[PDB]
């Protein structure tokens, strides 16, 4: 998801605190000082939740416009053949080769031995923030609570932003 | 940034000095001015330094080029060229001489003294006292270097031992054996020296770089901690650096602690190592500010004076960082008071007090444009750092003097000020403070106001959300519940949490004229497809809602169409090439 | 001051305590215990010391007092009470909380414990250090 229009008075890691909920994050970058970054999530879902999230969401008082928009590798390939209008020939992204069993998309494993039944109703594998994990359905509660109540006291103290 | 440019140009000015033929004093002038220029962007090389040097030199303006040797010498230890050329330089001097040239020969010696190919210095060295008649200083040299593991040792011991005509082995037992030492030492480091001198190659590689047996080298002189250690580790990591792994520097941090060496030896790498590091990496940067912090228990006013001013330069290079000012006004209210509990209760309570007086006219000064260079804490504030500022002013009113109508009194204010209207710390503090006191009214208005008015994150977003909804169903009763949901809006404090959990921007708008304006949003037009607006055609009388029961009773009326033309155009706002692409 | 005895009820603590002893196995202790806090008044304080905090500290069960998460929140609960002043909270804290704790386990507590001071007690930072 390409990001239009920041404030540029904002982190990466404060906003990465914006698209952490609509799903799980390869993030690539933000560029320094263009006011316009942009964010990558695993599954395609959880992109249009984000688009469909945050349009016109004002992140530090500035009205943000966002839309898709390629990664940095693929840039450097459009930015030699945009000053040298030449090709411009893309590449898509790869294909995740179905059809994978497990995982369910558009959910976290929120914190990091397990032994589970591999039912349908559970989910099976995961991706942590890249290794593929294997979410125990009780423990993944706990640490999301746990992550939950030490971040308002870090929060409310300055430590974590 | 152009490195490469200040290298040409230096090389231009430079050879339009020397093909013009004259001085050119505008020529010469210029070229040290765009030395003076580069330098401070950039480190400089040994080789770069040392033509700088030699030209000074050449112009010959004997106090300048000892300041020029100065600044040479603290951009990249293994200068053992820079130390050896100023030493031969300064023994061209007058009357403080012998003891000025004395001077850098010492301090070139614990720099690079102790490096495998440091015997040029040592030589340097004992050229210039021979030079005198001074048998006895000439002697402590040679045993110097004969108790340190160098490449040619056993030449310089065999030179020593002819030399010495005069006193040859007075103690033949005790300089023959650390020499034995010495060549122990030598051979084991043999193997070392061997790994880096078999791949040190300028093949634009890691080779080049050698940083693989760097590496190994600095953990095998960690490991072997044999007291020389502190000295040694220190070589070698500069010796590596010179050759920018930031994890070389992050392993040398361990190993000071680990050896036990003094607090002024360990302060003056990482603040060497600080500017040595490139920017923006962080990670030799705060771990140097948890030892400053720790060092501190050995109560150093010097302590103290360092982390002022490594937090004033680390606040200019990163100004968006949060965690620095949590960090320095800890330190402020520590190290400036100090108060343990040991004392009267009304001293103690001045203490804050002022504390307080202090903090509230820095923010009022912060927001008006007044800048004060007596109050440190006015260089330092910052329109992305003033929200934690104002925080730790409430969480002192509100806990320390518990005074609640002040604290309310600068919510009020502080709310609608633009730089803290929209602050994670600002609102979790309104939030603890709205917890504490039991009260829901207050505390409802606060979250049903939390997308369209108080703009957070979204991960915060769900952190009050959830746990405002246990903390609702463990505090209230049903009869609190019951009234509080007044029906002019759908809002429930149960069940709008979890309904506005991750959606920003949910609104509990119940209406009748949206269904009469429906078809012309943006949601219906980029259906199926996100981000692309098109335009899909349809019937406008569509008869598929009604049952084929209830046609049958009068004729079916003719299909009204629209937007039937625009089948085909499609049409897309390239926001990403037209404002990254383009700029 | 029409508190509805929340957690704070012989139906539910029971529960709770039950929940608490199991101690390794249950898996949902300091979530739990982090929701006793919560009270912040004079009466519910002083059973919450007396009712939990006290009595695991009495029977001394070897993993709640290693977890540093524990002593964080038994700070917690003193700090923000609207019955002390300033200076019995500093008091109460500082010279009967800290010292309770062992020696051995002050490696591990001591990184969440610090959080609490460094945030809250700028001011007595240094006799933190000193104790361990």
């Amino acid at each position: 998801v390409f990001i239009g229009g920041l404030s540029s008075l904002v982190t990466e890691d404060e906003l990465r605190a914006y698209f952490q909920p609509f799903g799980t994050i390869v993030y690539v970058k933000i560029p320094v000082g263009k006011c316009c970054g942009f964010v990558q999530y695993v599954d395609r879902l959880s992109a249009e939740a984000a688009i469909a999230g945050m349009q016109g969401f004002p992140i530090a008082n500035s009205r943000v416009r966002l839309s898709w928009g390629r990664s940095a590798k693929q840039t450097a390939l459009l930015q030699q053949a945009m000053l040298s209008n030449s090709l411009q020939v893309q590449q898509q992204q790869p294909g995740l080769q179905q059809p994978n069993y497990g995982y369910i998309p558009s959910s976290t494993c929120e914190a990091p031995n397990v032994s589970s039944t591999m039912l349908p109703g559970c989910q099976i594998l995961n991706y942590s923030n890249g290794q593929q994990v294997i979410m125990q359905g009780s423990e993944a509660v706990v640490n999301s609570t746990n992550a939950m109540l030490n971040r308002l006291e870090q929060g409310s103290n300055g430590f974590m932003f | 940034a152009l490195r490469g440019l200040d290298t040409q140009f230096l090389q231009d000015n430079t050879a339009l000095v020397q093909a013009y033929r004259g001085l050119d004093w505008s020529d010469i002038s210029s070229l040290t001015q765009m030395v003076d220029v580069i330098e401070q962007t950039v480190v400089k090389y040994g080789n770069p330094n040392d033509s700088i040097k030699l030209a000074l030199e050449t112009i010959l303006w004997q106090i300048l080029r000892k300041y020029p040797l100065l600044f040479g010498f603290w951009k990249r230890f293994a200068t053992i060229e820079y130390q050896l050329f100023g030493l031969k330089k300064s023994i061209a001097v007058l009357a403080t001489s012998v003891k000025w040239f004395p001077t850098s020969l010492e301090l070139w010696c614990d720099y690079l003294n102790v490096l495998c190919v440091n015997n040029p210095n040592e030589t340097d060295f004992i050229r210039n006292n021979f030079e005198i008649a001074k048998d006895l200083i000439g002697k402590q040299f040679l045993s110097h270097p004969f108790w340190d593991k160098f490449i040619e040792f056993e030449v310089g011991q065999k030179n020593w031992h002819n030399v010495q005509r005069i006193y040859e082995y007075i103690i033949e037992v005790p300089l023959h054996q650390y020499a034995r030492f010495f060549t122990s030492y030598k051979k084991f480091l043999n193997e070392k020296n061997l790994k880096t001198t078999r791949n040190i190659d300028i093949v634009l590689r890691k080779t080049q770089t050698t940083v693989n047996e760097i590496w190994q080298f600095e953990s095998k002189i960690k490991q072997p901690f044999f007291n020389l250690g502190q000295v040694l580790n220190d070589d070698l990591e500069n010796w590596s650096r010179y050759l920018y792994h930031e994890n070389t520097w992050m392993m040398y941090i361990k190993w000071l602690t680990k050896k036990n060496i003094s607090d002024e030896v360990v302060v003056d790498i990482y603040q060497k190592a600080n500017t040595f590091l490139p920017l923006d990496f962080k990670t030799l940067r705060y771990d140097f500010l948890r030892f400053l912090k720790r060092k501190y228990r050995s109560n150093n006013t010097l302590f103290n004076n360092i982390f002022n001013e490594t937090v004033s330069r680390y606040l200019k290079i990163w100004p968006n960082d949060i965690l620095l000012m949590t960090e320095y006004l800890c330190m402020l209210k520590r190290h400036s008071f100090k108060n343990s509990l040991d004392q009267s209760p009304k001293e103690i309570l001045e203490k804050q007090t002022s504390f307080t007086k202090i903090l509230e006219t820095s923010i009022t000064n912060y927001i008006n444009n007044q800048i004060d260079a007596k109050v440190h804490l006015q260089t330092l504030i910052n329109d992305k750092n003033l929200s934690i500022v104002v925080v730790e002013l409430i969480k002192t009113t509100w806990l320390v003097l518990k005074n609640n109508m002040q604290t309310r009194k600068y919510f009020n204010l502080y709310q609608k000020n633009i730089l803290i209207k929209n602050s994670v710390p600002f609102w979790l503090t309104y939030y603890k403070f709205e917890k504490s006191n039991v009260n829901f009214t207050k505390l409802n208005k606060f979250i049903r106001e939390l997308g369209v008015e108080i703009y957070l994150p979204t991960t915060v977003m769900n952190d009050i959300l959830t746990d405002y909804k246990t903390f609702y169903l463990t505090h209230s009763n049903i009869v609190t519940y019951e009234s509080s949901i007044i029906d002019s809006n759908t809002f429930d404090p149960i069940l709008y949490p979890e309904l506005k959990m991750s959606n920003p921007k949910y609104d509990p708008v119940l209406n009748t004229t949206a269904n009469v304006d429906w078809h012309k949003k943006t949601e219906w037009k980029e259906a199926g497809h996100i981000g692309i607006t098109t335009e899909r055609p349809q019937i406008s009388n569509s008869i598929i809602e009604c049952n084929s029961g209830t046609l049958i009773q009068k004729p079916i009326s003719l299909p009204n169409f629209r937007n039937l033309e625009k089948i085909n155009q499609v049409k897309i706002n390239d926001l990403y090439t037209e404002e990254f692409l383009k700029e | 001051d029409s508190q509805s005895n929340g957690l704070l009820n012989k139906e539910l603590f029971d529960k709770v305590w039950k929940r608490l002893s199991c101690k390794e196995k249950k898996s949902g202790q300091e979530i739990l215990l982090n929701n006793l806090v919560q009270f912040y008044s004079k009466d519910t304080v002083e059973f919450v010391e007396k009712n939990i905090f006290q009595k695991i500290i009495e029977f001394g069960w070897e993993y709640y007092l290693q977890n540093g998460m524990f002593w964080n929140c038994y700070c917690r609960l003193i700090y923000f009470d609207t019955s002390r002043s300033y200076l019995d909270k500093r008091q109460y804290i500082v010279r009967k909380i800290w010292p309770q704790i062992d020696k051995k386990f002050a490696q591990s507590v001591l990184p969440s414990l610090t959080e609490f001071c460094e945030s809250y007690f700028p001011e007595e930072m240094d006799t933190l250090e000193e104790m361990f």
